[PDB]
DNA sequence: TGGCATAGATATCGCACGTCTATTATCCTCAGCGCAATCAGCTGTGACTACCT
DNA sequence: AGGTAGTCACAGCTGATTGCGCTGAGGATTAGACGTGCGATATCTATGCCA
């Protein structure tokens, strides 16, 4: 029951749908309608729900009161709402029935052994003045354009380029997402995302090893899957939905053959701004993956940047970026 | 002819057979001649307000 | 001399090859509906002061 | 002169706000029949042969 693809609800032994397409309250296509009115006859036995954390929203709910089911089981991998809207979740499905061991299915090699970091960047005084005179929403552009940790991701990119690795790029701003592609010539995923470009960047990917790093803006959660890779990069947060990136962060990494023996057969960083704000939201989203048992080191020096030549090696590089993001004013 | 309720069919003259099958050819709207000059002088009044906006 | 087997000239219908036009559906893009972290006004708390005995 | 109630000046709670996302309504966009050439197929006729 999509809005592209459509089949009749006639002999549908089993549907498969979305929230919105249920949930739109405006009016919807005659052939909606009737999509509706079948499912209000036919009595549902069982019900299947997938990412029950987006449940509690309001008109998400009022889908299930339009669904007379009988058996609702929802399959998440978290349930750690920021709005603490989980006890009333208890009764719009029920209790959770189980949760497995992360670490455990670690050791049994059912899920690859991610090796988690935590860059930290220093900021450029420059930007970090204009980071302390900014006190707005606007002071995000600040810290998550760091030219030093541009430096670091370019540096980060050359060495798994080298190593030969699956390089995905998550980064929650749109505009800083595509300066960083553009600077450094890479695919990029935002808003609209066009379906037909977005699976030929996909297929790229999987297959053509001339392509090896996506940048993917924060679509890349729950909207489409991602192609199994094992160098996950972070840059961007949402401001500390330590579900939302941990869910995604489970999501990207993935088993892989052949380094099943090694402890670390996936690779997950953090770029994180020092003595900025961002530190307090990676501490806040850091913990629920703590309370799962992972570890995240912290690396301050990264070896090998001064011998390789990146981009903003000299300052007024950095001074010309910091030009362009104070363009971006606060209406950006 | 919609915001001023009259009647309006659009004029199928031909057929094209692009895409595969046959599509509809539609030659403008066939209204009635009473209504006609009515229906002329708002409409290019509503491009006077388009081209505006 | 007379009737009929057999070689010659002539098409002839069935089978396949090259080519065209039909006389009424599908595919990008915008305005209008949603989800997630700050910040101000409502509400609760502590202190100043007029009024009664 | 003494006590407690009416009333005005600072903290938490929570809805409004600023960043991002799905829909429904717009403009845009080739094989049976027909014609034609080839391949397998009959057919009329002049004349030689035999009784």
């Amino acid at each position: 029951f999509t809005s592209d693809a459509k089949d009749k609800p006639i002999g549908c032994s089993v549907a498969i749908s979305t929230y919105s397409m249920l949930g739109h309250t405006t009016k919807r296509s005659w052939e909606a309608e009737r999509v509706m009115e079948w499912l209000k006859t036919q009595e549902w036995g069982l019900m299947i729900l997938d990412e029950v954390h987006t449940i509690p929203a309001k008109m998400f709910r009022r889908v299930l009161t339009i669904v007379q089911a009988h058996c609702k089981l929802g399959l998440t991998a978290t349930l750690v709402r920021e709005d603490d809207k989980i006890v009333d979740l208890n009764f719009l499905i029920g209790p959770k029935l189980y949760e497995a061991n992360w670490m455990e299915l670690q050791n049994n090699g059912y899920i690859a052994k991610v090796q988690c970091a935590e860059v930290w960047c220093p900021m450029s005084p420059e930007f970090y003045r204009e980071y302390v005179a900014i006190k707005t929403k606007k002071r995000i552009l600040l810290y998550t354009m760091n030219p030093n940790k541009f430096r670091a991701c370019q540096f980060l990119i050359k060495f798994h380029e080298r190593r030969n690795d699956k390089i995905i790029v998550f980064a929650d701003n749109v505009f800083a997402l595509k300066e960083y592609a553009i600077r450094l010539n890479k695919p990029y995923i935002y808003g609209p995302t066009s379906q037909g470009e977005r699976m030929q960047i996909l297929q790229n990917f999987k297959h053509n090893p001339k392509i090896n790093t996506i940048f993917i803006s924060k679509v890349g959660d729950t909207s489409f899957d991602l192609p199994e890779a094992n160098v996950l990069i972070q840059i961007s947060s949402h401001g500390g939905s330590r579900r939302q990136e941990a869910q995604r962060l489970g999501r990207v990494l993935r088993a892989k053959k052949g380094m099943v023996a090694e402890e670390y057969n996936a690779f997950f960083y953090s770029l994180v701004s020092q003595d900025t704000q961002e530190m307090a939201y990676s501490t806040k989203r850091q913990r629920f993956l703590v309370d799962q048992g992972y570890s995240f080191k912290v690396i301050t020096k990264l070896a090998g940047m001064e011998e390789e030549d990146l981009a903003f090696s000299t300052k007024e590089e950095q001074q010309q970026l910091l030009q362009k993001v104070l363009a971006a004013t606060d209406l950006d | 002819a919609r915001k001023l309720d009259i009647d309006c069919v659009q004029a199928i003259t031909g057929f094209d057979f692009h895409g595969g099958y046959s599509h509809p050819v539609t030659d403008g709207y066939i209204v009635c001649e009473e209504f006609k000059d009515v229906l002329l002088t708002a409409w290019e009044n509503e491009q006077a307000v388009i081209e505006r906006k």
